[PDB]
């Protein structure tokens, strides 16, 4: 959408491409919403990554093809913390973080919060999440 | 049942039209406020021990900001019951009738 | 020419070249009198060359 | 146990709901159920038509009393004078005539009507089955007539509506045909080209049927294509047809209220103020607290006049109330707010098909223009905001027009009349097609275009955005309902963003523009807010302005002026309370309380359970159910838009008090 | 349940006999030719009938869109026609019997009065 | 009076009791943490107007007619009936009837014609009488359900002003509308309706008492 | 910037040159004793002003919300003191010089009129 349409601090993360791009799939997603959904290990220590969109169709994998694309501005990857291929405990983590802000009037809204934490793409690294001001990578690290 | 249907506390905005669906029997959608509700802080969950995977939540096609996934039985992650075919998009003008172009 | 003639029967006729929503901008200024309609017309015939 | 209340306030939610007044939505209905609907609300019509005629009726021919006059027939007797069905006249053996005329209009009408609702009750249940024969018709093949349906549409019934406009438009020209011999055989006036007598409807009858079937062949041999209205004509050719109407209502409206007022129409309209009326519910002839009837004359406790026994309907003149432009105003009003109302209904019908064809993604799929336009999500933005700027721009100029001339008028300030807006009037060029050209139209006109774009603002909020918007497209967040009211507190609040919310919202901003065309249809000056009023220089304006009428009185003034005669009868005076009523308690359901009503019905159903023990016995499981704020706000609109138009008819219904004696200025 | 009706007749009844009990004790000068026993018995007809037809719009009304269906595509708009035709017939055989004429029985349809 | 002072007075208890939770809330998985949130979306049908805030803004107005009769007592408007000293059929009857010793101005809706011939009469009063109504009106932009409406609208004047202000005009347009939160709104528009009627219930007050004491013999 | 106020001004310049150029068209006859030139120029200054005060009491208003803090305990409540001095002392001064006499300068207080 051109710069002087739209509200005045906005980036090209959420400044959208596609001018009529909200009826063009979901409208919800400015650009395409792939998950992490399984990260298996099989024969060797390397890990399939397996990108299903949130349309829930296809069943990819990062790819320098899609990794371009998510360097371009077009797509982006979440992992939904509750992903049962998780390395990091984020049961505890997620729980002693709400812990810090929330009052459990229901007693159980802290023990099922689910959130999705986003993924970026630096080149050295390969698909890496930064979780609690640390850099983990999907490959090895973070699963 | 398998395809569990989880609520994102990232994109929820605590409508609840999500526990609008949810059978009084089975309360596994509530509210986590954590402050005032007007900044978002009314956010909803899924009690994946009491959700008996009804499909009501989801199935509705009420969920405002995707939160609502329905993480299929192997692994697939789907956001709304049907998403739009994802088209190639152009402003379609005629070169000198009822448009002119230019 | 033809187009000014157009612009002054007929402002939202000769501007077919603009934008969807400018032509029912020209539409309305028309509706709103005669006179705004063809202003608008020429003002936006008369942007593109000169 | 808690949950069993929660199953009970999950009944009213505001997810995909029954919904019973959407019970006859276009969506479970087919082609030929709509056919059937149609026919048989025509038969209904018809009924309720003849049941008009028959409250036209003075004198009864069979020897009686008649009926006193109402709305409903004075509405329609100026057409019945036109058409020599009624009459004008003074003397009792010309109105027998006329009533047995309506008599028998009134009785061919619930003939008509009774076979016309029964052909709809056969089309509603399928079953075009022809009981003399035997035989059944076929809805999607069928010979219209018989030789004349083998001549013109050979075989081959419309497939589709695109196709069916065609058919449609011969039968509208078979319509001007039968009318125009009706008015021939029936009604006398022989066609003659003389547009100044009835005679030039019967002609213009003929010439629009030999248009309509010259259209309806070419449209049958060559159809159109709008394309899209194709597939879901239930609701898309449905709400373009509905805002289409919308259109031309007004404009018959507009139609009206200049016709009624050439001198071609006096015998019809104008000739009204040389009656007297004895409406239902005026003034009646009063008594004292000791009435002890022994008719003939009056004992004990004298009525208010010696004639008029008991309890009569007082007589009152159409020229102290202007009955002519009374009636005029009535037909005008009720033809202008139901084209504004039909233009907001199709809008938001069509902003509800267009909501579901982009839910499902049809909404890219459309070719014709009509949504490759707008699907946009600049154009939109761009459209939106020139109608909000243009609508700014005006509302603001005549609404600062209009407070300077309230002050000038009241001196505030120490400001003074001359000070005011009494030069601008429309330009000469323009001041045709007013009578008296003042600061009065061109207020009208401001006032006019304010309103339309101030509505249009929600009407293109409910095209555009019925899924999505440029602020919720820049949020993570979309609109799939079409009645959903909010998404809660978030963002600082999500009220009313569905169509349906646009809906009521533009027509809460219409009722401005449309309570104006009350106000200047009855004159009464919205160029100021108090006129009329002796409070500084507000009885100046005839004379600063050299007005050539003399208009009842300012915007607020015409509460207190004209109200004078609303006060003076019943009947109008419970119309005011029921209406304020009415309109009132929409705040009950648009002040953002549905919970606090909810969390009160929880209270109030505790303590019905409790004293329903304490003091009664048995169980109390009755619980008290509130409407949501979809609900709410359907039932808010409804209240309120009844509400102030139940008391606009007031002003329209309570006489003109226009007089056209400009008062001099006070000095 | 009878229980129900044996209280709401029952506590309107005993209301009304509430108002017949207090209208002795206000002392009022009734109107010329009325009794001082039925002048408030109206007056709480009135009342109860008033509070009674908003409760059976409310309780009639209310249940109406609880039974409304597509069965109701008959008879739900001749209802409410054959509703105008009683009310029409009703101001003319109940409200406003004949035509306003004088004690003469002229009628004075046009401006000669 | 008792009627409005205890339909206040439900407000009032609903403040008093239910200011962090209610019974039918308790039911609920819900609490009240705010005093002044508006509600928690169209969860359950809708939570509209639940914090103690709003409790307040009904209790002020619903005890705005409970306040309004004690305007038409003191200026002896008969609020026993909505019509009084108007000729319509028994209205200036009263007097005769009812054994009153006093004419009252007129009823409860005759109020607003009668001891309004003075208002108009006056430059200041009718300025006055304008200025409440329209602040009393413009608080239906703030109590209707419609804050989203106006926040979707404001987002579009701010596109609106900087597009129309940066290829028409030139450089950054940041500026953006601001829009009431519901809270926000719901405190303004409770002002905005009590300020609005009540600047009028002093036209009421100060433009003369009008309650005679001879009491209109019945018109026969 | 700067262009704003020349556009403020120059929107408001245009309406001068605007409401001032139809006063000659929509052909009027002007007070009594008045002159066209100025007739219509009242006019638009009055309705320029009344625009201009309101959108500088919304903008005053909003940004003495954003600005007001605790820090305004005193010169909140003076600033209102002195409007209402000034408004008063102008209630003497410039808007009803005097007490209303008579012509000959004699007072009527009572109810002897
Ligand atoms: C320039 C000073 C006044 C002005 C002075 C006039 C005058 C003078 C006339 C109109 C008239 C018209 N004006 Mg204007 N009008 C103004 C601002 C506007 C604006 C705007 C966005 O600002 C709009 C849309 C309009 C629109 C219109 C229509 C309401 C009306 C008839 C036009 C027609 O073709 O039919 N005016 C400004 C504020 N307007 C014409 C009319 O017929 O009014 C009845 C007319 O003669
Ligand atoms: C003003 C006339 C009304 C109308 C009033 C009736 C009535 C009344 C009847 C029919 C009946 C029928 N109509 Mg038809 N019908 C109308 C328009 C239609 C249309 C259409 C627009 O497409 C269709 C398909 C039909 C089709 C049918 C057949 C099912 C059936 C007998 C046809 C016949 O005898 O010849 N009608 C016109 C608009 N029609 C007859 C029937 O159903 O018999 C069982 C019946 O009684
Ligand atoms: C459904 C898709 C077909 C169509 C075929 C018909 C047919 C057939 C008829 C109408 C009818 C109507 N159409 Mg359509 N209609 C279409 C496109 C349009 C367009 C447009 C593109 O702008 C408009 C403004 C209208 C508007 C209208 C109203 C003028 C008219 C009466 C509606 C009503 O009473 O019910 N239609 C497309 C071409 N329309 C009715 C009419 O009046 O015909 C004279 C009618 O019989
Ligand atoms: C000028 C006449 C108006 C019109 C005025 C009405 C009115 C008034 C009513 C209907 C009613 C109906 N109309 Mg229609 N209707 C028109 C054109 C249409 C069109 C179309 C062009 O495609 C359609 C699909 C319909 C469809 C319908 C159904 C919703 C319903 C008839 C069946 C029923 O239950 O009874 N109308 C034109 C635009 N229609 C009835 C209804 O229930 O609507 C909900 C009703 O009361
Ligand atoms: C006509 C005016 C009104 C009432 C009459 C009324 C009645 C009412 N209202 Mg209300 N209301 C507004 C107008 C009216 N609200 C407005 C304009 C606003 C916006 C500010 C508003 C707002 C809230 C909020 C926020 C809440 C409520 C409630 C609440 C309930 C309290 C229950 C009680 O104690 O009994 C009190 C109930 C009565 C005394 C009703 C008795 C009948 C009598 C003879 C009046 C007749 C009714 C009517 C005039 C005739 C129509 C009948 C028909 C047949 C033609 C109770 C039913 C609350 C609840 O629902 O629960 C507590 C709640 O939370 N409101
Ligand atoms: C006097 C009364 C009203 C307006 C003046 C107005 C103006 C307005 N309204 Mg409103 N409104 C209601 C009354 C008024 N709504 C009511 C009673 C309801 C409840 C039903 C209501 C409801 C909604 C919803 C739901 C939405 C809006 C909007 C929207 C905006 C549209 C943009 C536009 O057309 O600009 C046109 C705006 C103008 C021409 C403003 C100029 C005027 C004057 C010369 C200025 C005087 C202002 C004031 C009277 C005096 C202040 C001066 C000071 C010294 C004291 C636009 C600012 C919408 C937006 O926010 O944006 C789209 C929206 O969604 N409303
Ligand atoms: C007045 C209502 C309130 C408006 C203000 C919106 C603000 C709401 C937002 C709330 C927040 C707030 O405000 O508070 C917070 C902040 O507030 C201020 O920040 C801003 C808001 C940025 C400044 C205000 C903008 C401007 C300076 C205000 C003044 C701008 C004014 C209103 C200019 C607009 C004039 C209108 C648009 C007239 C334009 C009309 C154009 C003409 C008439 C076209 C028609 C004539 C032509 C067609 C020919 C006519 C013709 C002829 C001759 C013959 C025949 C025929 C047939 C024809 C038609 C402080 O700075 C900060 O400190 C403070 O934090
Ligand atoms: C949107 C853009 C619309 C632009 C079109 C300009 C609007 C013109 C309106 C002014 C026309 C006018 O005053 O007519 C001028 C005519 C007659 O004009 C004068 O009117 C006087 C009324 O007091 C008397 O009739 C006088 O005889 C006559 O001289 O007025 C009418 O009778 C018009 C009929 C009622 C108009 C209804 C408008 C419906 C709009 C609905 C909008 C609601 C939203
Ligand atoms: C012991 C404790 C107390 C127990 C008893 C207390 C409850 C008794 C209340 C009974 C009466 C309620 C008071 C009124 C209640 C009140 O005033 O609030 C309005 C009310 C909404 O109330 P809620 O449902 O929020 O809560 C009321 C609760 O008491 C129970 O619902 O209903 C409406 O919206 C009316 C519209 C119905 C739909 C009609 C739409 C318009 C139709 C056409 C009419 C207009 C024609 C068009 C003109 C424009
Ligand atoms: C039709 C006229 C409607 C104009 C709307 C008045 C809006 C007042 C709000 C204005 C407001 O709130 O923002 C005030 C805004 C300045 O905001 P900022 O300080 O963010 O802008 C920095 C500026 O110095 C550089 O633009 O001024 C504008 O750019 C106004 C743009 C519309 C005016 C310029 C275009 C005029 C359009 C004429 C159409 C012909
Ligand atoms: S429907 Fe979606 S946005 Fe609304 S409360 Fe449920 S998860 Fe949150
Ligand atoms: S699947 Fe059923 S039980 Fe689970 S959250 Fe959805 S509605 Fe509730
Ligand atoms: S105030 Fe009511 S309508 Fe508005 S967001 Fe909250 S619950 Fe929804
Ligand atoms: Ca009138
Ligand atoms: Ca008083």
């Amino acid at each position: 959408m051109q710069p002087q349409l739209s509200r005045p601090q906005t980036a090209s993360n959420q400044v959208r491409k596609a001018v009529s791009g909200p009826w063009s799939g979901n409208a919800v997603h400015k650009a395409e919403k792939y998950f992490i959904t399984s990260a298996k290990r099989d024969r060797d220590g390397k890990l399939q990554i397996e990108l299903v969109p949130a349309s829930g169709r296809r069943k990819l994998s990062p790819t320098p093809e899609m990794i371009r694309r998510l360097i371009d501005g077009e797509i982006e990857i979440y992992i939904l913390t509750t992903q049962p291929d998780i390395a990091i405990d984020m049961n505890k983590e997620i729980i002693d973080m709400e812990n810090r802000y929330v009052i459990d009037f229901d007693k159980r809204g802290v023990k099922w919060t689910m959130r999705e934490i986003p993924v970026f793409y630096h080149e050295g690294k390969g698909l890496c999440v930064e979780l609690h001001n640390k850099i983990y990578t999907l490959d090895q690290f973070f699963k | 049942a398998k395809k569990h249907y989880f609520i994102i506390e990232n994109l929820c905005v605590g409508c609840g039209l999500c526990l609008d669906k949810c059978p009084p029997k089975v309360n596994a959608i509530g509210y986590k406020f954590y402050g005032d509700v007007q900044e978002g802080g009314f956010r909803c969950y899924i009690d994946q021990a009491a959700c008996i995977s009804c499909s009501a939540c989801f199935s509705g096609d009420e969920c405002p900001s995707g939160a609502l996934i329905e993480v299929l039985p192997d692994g697939e992650v789907l956001d709304f019951s049907y998403t739009p075919p994802e088209r190639l998009d152009f402003d379609l003008r005629f070169l000198h009738r009822f448009h002119r172009e230019a | 020419i033809r187009r000014l003639i157009l612009a002054f029967i007929l402002p939202p006729a000769a501007v077919m070249n603009k934008e969807a929503g400018t032509i029912m901008l020209t539409g309305i200024l028309t509706l709103w009198g005669w006179i705004p309609g063809v202003v608008a017309a020429l003002i936006m015939i008369s942007k593109e060359q000169s | 146990d808690a949950a069993k209340m929660r199953r009970f306030l999950f009944q009213r939610t505001e997810t995909r709901s029954t919904k019973w007044y959407q019970i006859f939505d276009t969506e479970k209905l087919d082609d030929e159920q709509v056919v059937g609907g149609h026919l048989a609300l025509l038969g209904v019509l018809g009924f309720i038509m003849g049941i008009y005629y028959i409250s036209g009726i003075q004198v009864f021919p069979w020897g009686a009393p008649g009926f006193h006059d109402n709305w409903f027939y004075l509405t329609i007797k100026p057409r019945m004078v036109s058409l020599g069905i009624d009459t004008y006249s003074t003397k009792t053996a010309d109105l027998e005539a006329a009533g047995a005329r309506l008599l028998g209009w009134a009785a061919f009408h619930f003939l008509v009507g009774s076979v016309l609702i029964f052909g709809g009750w056969r089309h509603w249940t399928h079953n075009l089955t022809n009981p003399f024969t035997g035989r059944c018709g076929n809805f999607r093949d069928f010979r219209f007539l018989g030789k004349f349906g083998d001549v013109v549409f050979n075989g081959t019934s419309a497939k589709s509506y695109k196709e069916a406009l065609g058919p449609h438009a011969v039968y509208m020209s078979l319509l001007f045909l039968g009318w125009g011999i009706v008015m021939w055989a029936i009604l006398g006036f022989a066609p003659i080209p003389d547009f100044q007598t009835i005679n030039s409807e019967t002609f213009m009858s003929f010439v629009f049927a030999v248009i309509f079937f010259a259209l309806g062949i070419y449209w049958w041999n060559n159809p159109p294509n709008a394309a899209i209205h194709l597939n879901d004509d239930m609701k898309a050719a449905f709400s373009v047809h509905l805002t289409a109407i919308g259109y031309i209502n007004i404009a018959l409206g507009c139609i009206a209220f200049v016709a009624f007022q050439q001198p071609s129409f006096a015998p019809y309209y104008k000739e009204l103020d040389k009656l007297v009326f004895y409406l239902y519910g005026e003034p009646f002839n009063r008594v004292s607290f000791n009435f002890v009837e022994q008719g003939g004359k009056v004992i004990s406790g004298a009525k208010e006049f010696a004639d008029f026994p008991a309890y009569a309907i007082l007589p009152k003149s159409g020229e102290a109330f202007g009955m002519a432009r009374v009636v005029t105003n009535l037909i005008v009003f009720n033809h202008i707010i139901c084209g504004v109302l039909y233009v907001f209904a199709g809008v938001y019908h069509g902003g509800q098909y267009l909501l579901k064809i982009q839910l499902n993604g049809m909404y890219n799929q459309i070719k014709s223009i009509w949504i490759t336009k707008g699907r946009d999500q600049e154009v939109q933005v761009k459209i939106l905001g020139t109608v909000m700027a243009l609508c700014f721009a005006t509302m603001l100029s005549v609404y600062a027009v209009i407070v300077w001339n309230t002050i000038c008028e009241l001196n505030i300030f120490g400001t003074n009349i001359t000070m005011s807006f009494y030069w601008l009037k429309p330009l000469p060029i323009f001041q045709w097609m007013f009578a008296d050209p003042s600061i009065n139209d061109w207020v009208m006109a401001h006032v006019i275009t304010a309103g339309s774009l101030f509505s249009l603002i929600a009407l293109v909020r409910i095209a555009f955005f019925a899924h999505t918007s440029p602020l919720w497209d820049d949020l993570g967040l979309k609109k799939n309902s079409y009645s959903f009211p909010c998404l809660g507190p978030v963002y600082g609040g999500t009220c009313g963003v569905s169509i349906q919310d646009q809906l009521w919202f533009a027509m809460l901003w219409g009722i401005k523009g449309l309570s104006a065309v009350c106000w200047y249809i009855d004159g009464a000056w919205i160029a100021s807010m108090m006129y009329g009023v002796p409070a500084a220089d507000a009885k100046a304006w005839d004379s600063i302005a050299h007005l050539h009428h003399h208009y009842t009185s300012g915007i607020f003034y015409y509460f207190w002026t004209e109200t004078v005669t609303i006060f003076s009868s019943s009947h109008l005076s419970t119309i005011l309370m029921i209406g304020h009523l009415v309109w009132f308690i929409s705040f009950a359901v648009w002040f953002e309380d549905r919970g606090s009503r909810l969390e009160g019905a929880d209270i109030q159903t505790r303590t019905i359970r409790w004293l329903g023990k304490k003091f009664l016995n048995r169980d109390v499981n009755f619980r008290f159910p509130v409407l949501t704020i979809s609900d709410s706000k359907l039932a808010g609109t409804f209240l309120y838009f009844g509400g102030t138009f139940m008391l606009v008819f007031l002003f329209l219904a309570n006489g003109f008090y226009q007089t056209n004696s400009p008062l001099p200025p006070p000095v | 349940n009878g229980k129900l009706i044996a209280l709401a007749v029952g506590g309107a009844v005993l209301m009304g006999a509430l108002f017949f009990s207090v209208s002795f004790l206000t002392g009022y000068i009734p109107a010329p030719n009325h009794s001082a026993i039925l002048t408030p018995l109206r007056s709480f007809m009135g009342w109860f009938l008033l509070i009674f037809c908003a409760s059976i719009i409310i309780m009639g009304l209310g249940k109406m869109s609880s039974a409304i269906s597509d069965k109701w595509f008959l008879s739900f708009p001749l209802s409410i026609f054959v509703i105008v035709m009683v009310m029409f017939l009703s101001l003319r055989v109940y409200w406003e019997k004949g035509r306003t004429t004088t004690v003469d029985g002229k009628y004075i349809r046009t401006t000669a009065e």
